[PDB]
């Protein structure tokens, strides 16, 4: 019987019992919806806010996703999680079920059968803490997690990841967001005419639902976490830059995802907004008439298109606008130009996995030859083409040779998977953990060591990108599921309990050590470069690949 | 008649020290005091950011005439009651307000002063570590009296006199009440 | 009465006693003459096998040293020894008689044939001398035969105009005689003409391996330990003989434009008036040393070792982790750090001697410790490790990559324990020559006035166990054996395995592999 | 005759390794050896330098003709008793001189062949590992007699009739006497 009634109207949720010794029950409001359909003349326009129902609405069931292309090969699995691309079959039945019609929430509160206070005034009634009290049983404002889902800004739904386990480990209330994505939620023809970042606008728009209802839920709406991974984690740190964020969260988490990476921004929206144009017959001269007929045309012919930008960069995606985005994220890191969040930022061994998971031999190894095209492909997708192309290859060829080893083609694999990591996800997010800390945010930084490894993973390879994932959302407390479906140990049990402490700690305190107790992650700060190694044997460390992070936070720049 | 607290003899300061891991950083500041003075140089309220960065807010008195400098990343910013002596000892009231690089100044209820600086300018006021009231230590020490001090949400006298535990009052600071 | 016949005579010497009650006695041989008086038309030729005499030569005391002028501030600090630059005062000692007939070698002899270590000195081939050199201690130590050679030096021993004008390598070409002299002459004194192993410090290090390279010292020696010194550095060779001939010509009046009457014109003026002489070449290159002349030194020693151009010799190299403590001691403040504007201007014109914008941005990269980026002691550590690295570590390790896989038995080592002295800055490490009076034997002795350091029970029981690996290569052409002592391992490309050498000393895999080959693989193929 | 060692049916090895601390480098080289034969093709004797240095010498008779073929690590250096026919089964001696990237070679009393060949070439044979006589895993083995052995100084068919540690003998091989 749970039912809750929210500004906009009573919702009903569904109760779902946990398979768990330990774990208790979690009471999952799915398919809430906070804001009205960006549909028809509100295509292309930042979300309103949802229409008053005074019936009494099922959240019970999921709610459709967000118009969106699943296909082998034509996404980019250099960087969608490593259990999202080698799981697509999984993948495609959350994502079956399709609308324009999208924006939900799925809210995720943990119910205990302690009855603290409706005991007492079963008792007495009389007395003015019951007579016309506010206090509940399981008093006491919950803190709110919200996880924003980020595979490439095209594709994705918080629907796929269960907040159940995590809702009711930390006593927190989880939130799993949808937000428009692909073209729908990101083309901009650089102006007026479509101005880019409408699924941010619709994550703002969540975190404004939230901050006014959550409170009915039981949560408390200043003790909100938004936290992401992924591009989902690029999104958290582009919702710090965002004046649009001005008190509707206080702590953010960034897992293997800043706003620095090549693939966070589009650089180019209007490039890619004319290029779409022209597959659905749109491409006309003034803009607005070009976002006019993209209006009238069926969102799923928009969808099904083939827009394929230049490697590790994206197409669709946030753009700077000077709105929503206000600067270039590194001006606006630079210079410090950001309200003050706690933020606990991270990065894992092997993140990029799938830039080599191609050349990797049977006795898996990599080429001497097979290496220097690797770099020489990844130099020229990303940094261009003339100005510096010899001394910038050489110099990246030297500092990912580990030379102590040169000759064994085994360990040249492994930094070659480095160098991606390094370069993707380790250069920006150190860099990230460094500019918030000198403007006094407190900061908490986590390499990420222990994976599950499934029989589709190499066994040579270490924690892959999204890897991280399951343990966030305490999978293995409730044994393998179809989406990640490794053999969970007891091992993998005690560490995805371990992450969950400090993850829940964080939204409850700002600090991850806080108050549920385990080794103390000290905070972060560019004096010492503090960061907690987490794995099997975990520790506080210092300076995280400090060397090569700053390689290319440092000497690279001036190598053009 | 806000939370009156007279400054003597030599002078004195009262502290505020927001705990290290909750620094407010902001974009707009919102700051009124009352007070009244005969000093022609004084500092009031000077709010000062973590150690190593630059970012500080001071309201100060500077030959009769009572201001406010800041400086929030580029350039300190001034904004300054220009015409009209404020030290004649008798009650003032002073609201400071302000945006990224401009601010606004009204004393009493006078035309509202606007300042608004040229060039590019910085919005964020970052990891804000203390409120000092009395600016015995700046170098001017205040000789007057202060009341009702409102910025950016916070009453800081009202919870100075209701026993802060992060307020320090050092020196010839009284409570008038 | 301690007398021996040799070949060109009969030759008598004198017996030290050792400044020590475990060290037994040494028959010392000073100023024994092994090619003829280098004078008048034999000026800038080479050595000739010296006259037999009748009777007996009193050699118990010194002979002159080779002309050399040794003055504080007109020598390059940098490139010699640290106890020499710091000691020049009591160095004058040695160099206070001075004949231009100065090919002369001092042997020091144990009381079977004995093994044959000889040492050859040299700072920059300008000045030095064997005398300074006590192969005392590490004789009767070791149980060996040592001997110390002086040769023609500066002007008067590496004159060249690039051509047979002056081929210049007469130097090159004594040290070459003394080898012809010992292996003939050090049977009547008790030697092993097959077991003779030559070794040196700073350029004596580099004359080693340019004597490795040259075919005339074929079946002469058949070990080398080269110290801190390479044939490989870029002072390690004069590039450029001709032209700082025709500039000390212009200074002498002997600028002539046929080249065959300009060196004839030299030869006739005084030896003092050239040694005085004022000539000096670009930082960390030199105007007057070792040439290539198509004969003794047939190429570049960079080619001759990439072609393997070089017989297979019993090769022991090695570098102190401090060397270039010269280069950067000259700015350091009392809280004993250098400022990162410092460390920016002096990476700058290092460039601007040896080398553009990206060279000096790497390095400047490379040599920041991004753990303790801002501490002005850490940037002092790898600012010194940048020359340590650039002028000795590099060509050292690249000798020894050379050599492995050519098949010879190399060992390579890092010495890092400095004798504990006032004299130098407190903060310092091992400096270039520091590990001299190690070999040496000094510790054994106490305190000289040529290391005056006060001298402690750690160090005489490393330079116990230097000594030993030391003299074990002499006889066997490896480290370990024959004397009982942690075993060095011989070094080789795959695992690069050197002895790393002080307190605890211990066998360690690849030395500075990623600094070494920031100069040997990424720099080299920059522009 | 120094040292007979036979060469049978479908031929034998005799293989000197030098001791790894002491494998020999060099600029001039002897080799001497006395054989008999009826082969049109077969290799007597093959000096190796170690795994990786491409530096070799070789005496083979091709086309009946006695000669050496020779890398020091520049260009492939053949000489051969050109004039004469050497495998009539008479007991011939043959000497080759290696003085550099040059040449000598003689048969017997027959006049002496000279070889010096142009352009700049090394002179150095490296780090030089094993000696191989009869050459059967190299094609053609040697079928006949082989006799007193000279490389450098080293009787090696002598040290196998005196049972050396390095020298190994796989195939159809007898001493004689
Ligand atoms: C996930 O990992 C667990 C932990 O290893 C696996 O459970 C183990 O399963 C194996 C068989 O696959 C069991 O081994 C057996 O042991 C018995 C004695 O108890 C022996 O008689 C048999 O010869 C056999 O080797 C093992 O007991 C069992 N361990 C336990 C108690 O968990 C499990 O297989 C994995 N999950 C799956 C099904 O993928
Ligand atoms: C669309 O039309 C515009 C204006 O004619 C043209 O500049 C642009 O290149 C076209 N886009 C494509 C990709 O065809
Ligand atoms: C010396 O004189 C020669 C011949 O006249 C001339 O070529 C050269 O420039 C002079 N060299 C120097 C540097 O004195
Ligand atoms: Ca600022
Ligand atoms: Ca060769």
């Amino acid at each position: 019987d749970p039912l809750v009634t929210t500004n906009f109207g009573k919702i009903r949720g569904i109760k779902k019992e946990l398979n768990n010794e330990i774990l208790g029950p979690v009471i999952q409001f799915l398919g809430v919806p906070y804001a009205a359909p960006p549909t028809g003349e509100h295509r292309f326009q930042p979300p309103e806010p949802p229409s008053p129902w005074s019936d009494i609405r099922n959240a019970t069931q999921f709610a459709p996703v967000c118009p969106q292309n699943i296909i082998d090969g034509r996404l980019p699995e250099v960087m969608l999680p490593v259990w999202f691309t080698n799981n697509l079959d999984v993948v495609s039945s959350y994502v079956q079920d399709q609308s324009e019609d999208c924006l939900y929430l799925n809210i995720y509160v943990p119910t205990e059968d302690v009855k603290r206070i409706s005991k007492e005034c079963a008792r007495k009634p009389g007395k003015k803490i019951c007579r016309k009290g506010d206090i509940r049983d399981s008093g006491g404002p919950k803190p709110v997690m919200v996880y924003i889902h980020g595979g490439s800004y095209m594709e994705g739904t918080g629907n796929l990841y269960d907040g159940s386990v995590l809702a009711s480990y930390g006593n927190v209330i989880v939130i799993t967001v949808n937000y428009r994505l692909g073209v729908l939620g990101f083309l901009s023809t650089g102006d007026q005419a479509a101005k880019g970042n409408y699924g941010l606008l619709d994550l703002i728009q969540a975190l404004r639902w939230t901050s006014e209802n959550i409170g009915f839920f039981g949560g408390d709406p200043l003790r909100i976490t938004v936290f992401g991974s992924g591009a989902g984690g690029s999104c958290v740190n582009l919702l710090t830059l965002s004046h649009y964020s001005e008190g509707l969260f206080q702590r953010a988490i960034a897992q293997s995802g800043t706003a620095l990476s090549s693939w966070a921004v589009s650089f180019q929206p209007a490039k890619y907004a004319r290029i779409l144009a022209t597959k659905v017959g749109c491409n006309v001269s003034d803009t607005v008439e070009l976002v006019e007929c993209l209006q009238k045309k069926p969102y799923k012919e928009l969808v099904d298109q083939d827009v394929q930008p230049a490697r590790y960069h994206i197409a669709f995606g946030p753009v700077i606008d000077g709105d929503v985005i206000p600067d270039d994220p590194q001006i606006l890191m630079e210079q410090g130009e950001f309200l003050n969040y706690d933020i606990m930022l991270g990065v894992n061994q092997g993140e990029g996995l799938k830039f080599v998971e191609n050349i990797v031999d049977s006795d898996d190894g990599v080429s001497a030859s097979d290496f220097d095209f690797a770099v020489s492909n990844f130099v020229d997708n990303l940094y261009g083409y003339p100005e510096g192309k010899d001394v910038l290859r050489e110099t990246i060829k030297f500092m990912y040779t580990d030379w102590a080893d040169r000759h064994n083609p085994e360990t040249r694999r492994k930094t070659l998977l480095a160098l991606f990591t390094d370069h993707q996800w380790v250069a920006p997010a150190v860099a990230t953990a460094d500019l918030h800390s000198n403007f006094g945010s407190p900061t908490y930084f986590y390499a990420f060591y222990h994976h599950c490894q499934t029989d589709q993973v190499p066994a040579w390879a270490d924690a892959a990108h999204g890897d991280e994932v399951p343990y966030v959302l305490g999978i293995p407390m409730i044994g393998p599921t179809e989406l990640f479906p490794c053999n969970f140990s007891k091992n993998d049990v005690m560490l995805s309990a371990v992450v969950m402490t400090y993850w829940t700690n964080f939204a409850k305190t700002g600090d991850p050590n806080q108050p549920v107790p385990q080794v103390a992650w000290t905070r972060y700060s560019q004096k010492d470069q503090l960061y907690l190694h987490i794995g099997l044997k975990p520790r506080v460390k210092e300076h995280y690949r400090a060397n090569k992070v700053n390689l290319w936070l440092e000497l690279v720049p001036h190598l053009h | 008649s806000g939370t009156t607290y007279i400054f003597s003899k030599g002078g004195g300061q009262i502290t505020y020290k927001w705990p290290p891991n909750d620094r407010p950083s902001t974009r707009a500041d919102r700051l009124a005091i009352g007070f009244s003075t005969v000093q022609k140089e004084a500092v009031l309220v000077r709010v000062d950011s973590s150690s190593g960065l630059g970012d500080y807010l001071e309201l100060h008195i500077h030959q009769g005439k009572i201001g406010v400098k800041f400086n929030v990343g580029t350039d300190d910013i001034a904004i300054e009651e220009s015409n009209a002596i404020i030290n004649d000892g008798k009650y003032h009231v002073v609201r400071f307000t302000r945006s990224g690089g401009n601010a606004t100044l009204q004393v009493d209820s006078w035309p509202v002063i606007e300042r608004y600086p040229a060039g590019r300018q910085l919005t964020i006021f970052n990891s804000q570590a203390t409120i000092i009231i009395g600016g015995k230590e700046q170098g001017q020490p205040f000789q007057g009296q202060l009341s009702g001090l409102y910025y950016n949400g916070l009453k800081v006298l009202n919870m100075a006199a209701e026993n802060d535990a992060n307020i320090a009052i050092v020196g010839n600071v009284r409570l008038v009440g």
